[PDB]
């Protein structure tokens, strides 16, 4: 269930086939913390070549954010602090069009700390990308991510440039982006009369539940080390056998220690896969989605 | 013209679902499946694309669709009439390894490790290996349900990797040993318990082969045995 | 493989007249309680997508006794077949769960799908009896259409502002979220470990745990995850029950002004 006697020896470690040099963030056990509920370790790490602007680039955004962040508050903590979530940068809308060549507090920061965000996503994509290789695992993450991707790619770049308008990007605030999606919601024809949204939810659901399937499983499986996946992908003990019966026999019909990841790896990247189809559809070819829809 | 989206999306789906998703479900499991309904209640795939794997470090190898069944003595009997019906074990069935109990049969080779680290050891023939946060059950006298108690404990076989607390090593009053997994049996302050298993017994627990490693049949063998516990031990119900 | 695991007990109630397997299915007294939960359900329901006139699966739809008509009462055309047909889930799946306990108890394995399910059986009922118990009438329960709920969903919903402000609301979703790729990820390691390069041997569980600490530098190995993966699912969901129980009830007004608490005092 979530560990009762706890231990945890020297301190591990494996090939990379690869610059290993990256070694820096040492061995600290956590116990209470992540050691209770999850792995007592805490690093080693890896910060090679790509994985340094990921951070590098992936602060100035939140720097350049941080930064026009401020300018609104006028430099002033009990300020910054109170309508921080409400602060926000909002892009050349100053609706104005795809048309960079802009001002730094009109389109600006946003169109620099934005597009720039544009980098860290893209590079630490390449991560997951050689993170495998050195280990030569296969490359699924970078493929269950392309999703994350999509919906971000789309979301703030694709479409916006489909209106010619940037105008048309998400804007930078905590309660800002909030508000920035009714609104988006509201222009698009109360949206939930959209195919693609409902699947988008159709399976966001999807996963809620069945990581709440598959890991709830392994747990009642324990009882024989169900959690070791691959040393059973390759050999069958009750452990699978079992963690199958369970279904075959409730609902009838089973997976298989692989494809349940196969049930798995799909039901989530779907779900990002869907709305970003939902979304560069969402402005052009369909106005609406009432109107779209009753005419279906 | 998105009704071509998600009208073909409506490709990309039972496009899947019933191909690749279901489709690997199968690869080996009841590579097809028999005993009343012969081929099939319906209409299947015929096995998919069959496949091989790669054995880790110390090579193998493993086709998937493959018909590997078991003659592997079934103690398991009849009830009656139609399929579906329950099989009754022919006597005590804890042991027969049927129903609950029942085992299944790995390798006579443990799970390895990223190299030969046979993974699952024993605390002593560990490396640094101590208990960071918790309760020890060393010298933890084990109880069993009946509430006469059965062993004390001798170790926890470390995992080296998770470097988890994989199993307890417990010595019945036959100044003998067995190893009780990690996921039954109940540490409190003074006193232990693999309460499934009424003490009054825990013989049962099969042993190992060398006093250093559990192989597949064996922690598979020990593994079950300990459940039917659950099953088949007349305090609890 | 099944044949020794097809073996006599397990029974929760039922004792015998119902070990057994209608195939794939195994029975027991709740399967035949699943049933009759669900044929009454979708029979007084059917009824009810007629007495509507039109149906279209799409829009065969059944409301409750809306407002005012009470808690009390309420009569098998304006209330009822609603009403019921309601007595029918609350009841149907809690009735199945336990298809799930006699399924387990005999089947080896262990406790907690039957708990982690227990949730969803409880966010439903919140909705369709809590909300509506406490605001001292069943209206905030919901339709029963395939399509209207989202309706049923996006009024109460604007009714208190933009809804996306109810906190515990903010939360639930970003466990809906995190627990997603939480499976973007953990469906796509077991995999490519598995399921490798060309010709390089099958990985290692330490293969793995070897990834992570690379990408992000810690890992949680292998048990660890299906219990954290069983958490912020299980969680957020539940963090979806607290948004509502209370948000017809100790927040009257539009979302936006709760927010204040924070930006009032010096
Ligand atoms: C509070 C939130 C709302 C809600 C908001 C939504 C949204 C939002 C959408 C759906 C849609 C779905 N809803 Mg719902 N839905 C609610 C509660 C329910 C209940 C219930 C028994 O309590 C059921 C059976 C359903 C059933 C369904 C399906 C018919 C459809 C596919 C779901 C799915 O994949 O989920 C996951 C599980 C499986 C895949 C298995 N809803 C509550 C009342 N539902 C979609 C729909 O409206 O059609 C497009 C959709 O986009
Ligand atoms: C009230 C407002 C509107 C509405 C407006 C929208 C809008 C607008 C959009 C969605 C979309 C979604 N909506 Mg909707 N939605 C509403 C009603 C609902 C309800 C409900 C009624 O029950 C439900 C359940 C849903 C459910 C959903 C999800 C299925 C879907 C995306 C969520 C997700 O899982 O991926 C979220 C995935 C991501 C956010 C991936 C992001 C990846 C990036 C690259 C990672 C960035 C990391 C960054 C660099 C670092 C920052 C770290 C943080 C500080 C921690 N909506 C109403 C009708 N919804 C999306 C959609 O599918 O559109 C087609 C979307 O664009
Ligand atoms: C426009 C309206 C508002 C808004 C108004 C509301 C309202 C109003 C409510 C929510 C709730 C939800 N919203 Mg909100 N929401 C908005 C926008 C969002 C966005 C977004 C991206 O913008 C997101 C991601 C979300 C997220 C969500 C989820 C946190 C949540 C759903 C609860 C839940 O799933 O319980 C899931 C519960 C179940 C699935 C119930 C049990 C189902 C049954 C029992 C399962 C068995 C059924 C049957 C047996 C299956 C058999 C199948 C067949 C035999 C094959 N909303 C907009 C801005 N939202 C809901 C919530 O908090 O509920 C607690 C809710 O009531
Ligand atoms: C897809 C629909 C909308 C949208 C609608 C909403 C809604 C609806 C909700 C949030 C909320 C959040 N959103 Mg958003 N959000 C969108 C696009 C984004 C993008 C992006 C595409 O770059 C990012 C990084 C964020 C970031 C965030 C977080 C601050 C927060 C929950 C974090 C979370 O669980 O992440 C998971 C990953 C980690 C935890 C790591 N959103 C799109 C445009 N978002 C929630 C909030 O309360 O924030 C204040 C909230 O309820
Ligand atoms: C499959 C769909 C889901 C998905 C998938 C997905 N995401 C992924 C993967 C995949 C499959 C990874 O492999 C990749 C990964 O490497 O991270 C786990 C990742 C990832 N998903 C991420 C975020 C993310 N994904 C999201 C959504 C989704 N990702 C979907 C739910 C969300 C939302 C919107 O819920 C978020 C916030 C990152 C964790 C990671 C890749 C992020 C990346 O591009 O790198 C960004 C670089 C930086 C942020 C530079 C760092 C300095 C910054 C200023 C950050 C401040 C952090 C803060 C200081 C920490 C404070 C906490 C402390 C108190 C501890
Ligand atoms: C709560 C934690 C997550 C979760 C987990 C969960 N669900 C589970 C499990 C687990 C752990 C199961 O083991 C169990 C199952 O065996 O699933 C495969 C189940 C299950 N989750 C279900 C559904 C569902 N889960 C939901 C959510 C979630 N499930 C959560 C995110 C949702 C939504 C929308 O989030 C949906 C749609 C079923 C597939 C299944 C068990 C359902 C069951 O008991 O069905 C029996 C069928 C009948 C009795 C016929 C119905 C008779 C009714 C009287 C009439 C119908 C009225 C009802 C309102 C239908 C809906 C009306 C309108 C709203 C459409
Ligand atoms: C490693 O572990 C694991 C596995 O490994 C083997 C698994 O396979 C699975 C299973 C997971 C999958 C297969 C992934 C895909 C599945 C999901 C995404 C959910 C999809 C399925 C559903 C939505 C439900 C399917 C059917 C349901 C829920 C009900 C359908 C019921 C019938 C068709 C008939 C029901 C009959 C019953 C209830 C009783 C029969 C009649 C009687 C008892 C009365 C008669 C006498 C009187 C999981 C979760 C797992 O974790
Ligand atoms: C068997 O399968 C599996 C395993 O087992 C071997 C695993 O270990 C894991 C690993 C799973 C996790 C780590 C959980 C996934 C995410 C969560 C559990 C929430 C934790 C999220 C993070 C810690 C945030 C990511 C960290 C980032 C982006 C750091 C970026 C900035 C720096 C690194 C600063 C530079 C420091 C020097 C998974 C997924 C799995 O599926
Ligand atoms: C396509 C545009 C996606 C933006 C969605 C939210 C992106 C920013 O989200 C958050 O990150 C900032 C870091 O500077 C925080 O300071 C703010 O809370 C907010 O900007
Ligand atoms: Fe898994």
């Amino acid at each position: 269930i979530f560990s009762q006697v706890q231990v945890r020896g020297p301190a591990d470690l494996g090939m990379t086939e690869d610059v290993n040099l990256a070694n820096r963030s040492g061995v600290g056990p956590f116990s209470t913390l992540l050691g209770w509920f999850g792995n007592a370790q805490l690093g080693p790490i890896y910060l090679g070549s790509l994985g340094v602007l990921s951070l590098f680039s992936g602060l100035m955004w939140f720097f350049t954010i941080g930064i026009w962040f401020w300018y609104q508050a006028g430099w002033n903590p009990a300020v910054f602090l109170r309508d921080l979530f409400f602060f926000s940068l909002e892009p050349p809308a100053p609706e104005y069009g795809l048309s960079f060549a802009a001002p730094l507090k009109e389109g600006g920061l946003w169109l620099i700390a934005s597009f720039f965000m544009f980098v860290a996503v893209w590079s630490w994509w390449g991560r997951t990308y050689l993170r495998a290789q050195a280990l030569g695992m296969g490359k699924h993450t970078a493929w269950a991510f392309l999703s994350a991707i999509w919906l971000w790619m789309v979301l703030g770049f694709i479409r916006p440039i489909l209106m010619g308008s940037w105008s048309e990007a998400v804007p930078y605030g905590i309660f800002s982006h909030l508000d920035w999606t009714n609104n988006f919601s509201l222009v698009h024809g109360n949206l939930f009369y959209n195919p693609f949204h409902g699947l988008s939810i159709a399976f966001l659901y999807g996963s809620a539940l069945l990581f709440a399937m598959h890991g709830a499983t392994i747990l009642a499986v324990s009882r024989f080390g169900g959690e070791r996946e691959l040393e059973q992908i390759a050999d069958r003990g009750t452990a699978a056998e079992r963690a199958a019966l369970f279904w075959r026999w409730t609902m009838g019909f089973n997976a298989t220690m692989e494809g349940i990841h196969r049930w798995a790896i799909w039901m989530a990247v779907l779900v990002t896969l869907t709305g970003g189809i939902g979304i560069l559809l969402s402005g052009t070819v369909v106005d609406n989605w009432y109107v779209w829809g009753q005419n279906h | 013209l998105a009704s071509l989206a998600i009208y073909s999306f409506w490709i990309f789906l039972a496009g899947l679902i019933y191909y690749l998703q279901t489709e690997n479900m199968r690869e080996g499991y009841p590579l097809e499946n028999e005993d009343g309904t012969p081929a099939a209640n319906q209409g299947p795939f015929p096995l998919p694309k069959p496949k091989t794997f790669i054995l880790p470090h110390g090579r193998g190898t493993l086709t998937v669709p493959g018909p590997e069944s078991e003659d592997r003595p079934i103690a398991l009997a009849r009830t009656a009439v139609s399929e579906g019906f329950p099989h009754a074990p022919t006597g005590d069935p804890m042991k027969d390894g049927v129903g609950p109990a029942s085992w299944v049969a790995r390798r006579d080779l443990p799970e390895l490790d990223g190299h030969g680290h046979n993974k699952i050891k024993p605390m002593k023939a560990a490396a640094g290996f101590h208990v960071s946060a918790g309760k020890n059950p060393i010298g933890l006298p084990v109880r069993g349900c009946d509430l006469e108690i059965a062993g004390k404990v001798v170790d926890i076989w470390v995992d080296i990797p998770e470097q988890m607390a994989r199993f307890l090593e417990v010595e019945l009053k036959d100044g003998s040993t067995r190893l009780l997994p990690m996921q039954m049996v109940k540490v409190q302050s003074n006193r232990v318990h693999v309460n499934a298993l009424s003490s009054d017994l825990f013989a049962g627990i099969p042993t190992i082969k060398s006093p250093t490693e559990v192989t597949l049949l064996e922690e598979d063998k020990i593994c079950g045995y300990v459940a039917g516990g659950l099953m088949y031990a007349a305090p609890k119900r | 493989f099944e044949r020794k695991y097809r073996v006599p007990g397990g029974t929760l109630v039922g004792g015998n007249l119902f070990d057994f397997w209608v195939g794939p299915f195994y029975v027991g007294f709740f399967g035949v309680a699943t049933f009759f939960f669900a044929a009454l359900g979708i029979i007084l329901i059917a009824w009810s997508a007629v007495l509507q006139g039109t149906w279209n699966p799409q829009l065969i739809s059944v409301y409750p006794p809306a407002l005012e008509y009470g808690l009390g009462g309420a009569p098998l055309a304006k209330g009822g077949l609603w009403q019921i047909i309601t007595i029918c889930a609350t009841g149907a799946f809690v009735s199945w769960a336990l298809r799930e306990v006699e399924i387990c108890r005999k089947l080896g394995i262990g406790y907690h799908i039957p708990f982690a399910f227990a949730f969803a059986i409880l966010a439903y009922l919140t909705l369709v009896l809590f909300r509506p118990v406490m605001m001292g009438a069943w209206g905030y329960a919901f339709p029963y259409g395939i399509w209207t709920h989202l309706d049923w969903v996006s009024n109460t919903g604007y009714t208190y502002g933009n809804f996306h402000y109810n906190p515990a609301h903010m939360i639930a979703i970003s466990f809906f979220f995190t627990n997603a790729l939480a499976l973007a990820l953990h469906g796509a390691l077991v995999l490519s470990a598995a399921n490798p390069e060309k010709g390089k041997e099958m990985r290692t569980p330490d293969h793995e745990d070897t990834f992570f600490r690379d990408l992000v530098g810690y890992s949680i190995g292998t048990l660890g995850i299906h219990r954290l993966g069983l958490l912020l699912s299980l969680s957020a969901v539940f963090f979806s029950a607290l948004c509502m129980i209370i948000t017809g009830t100790i927040w009257f007004d539009q979302w936006v002004d709760w927010w204040q608490w924070w930006v009032k005092l010096p």
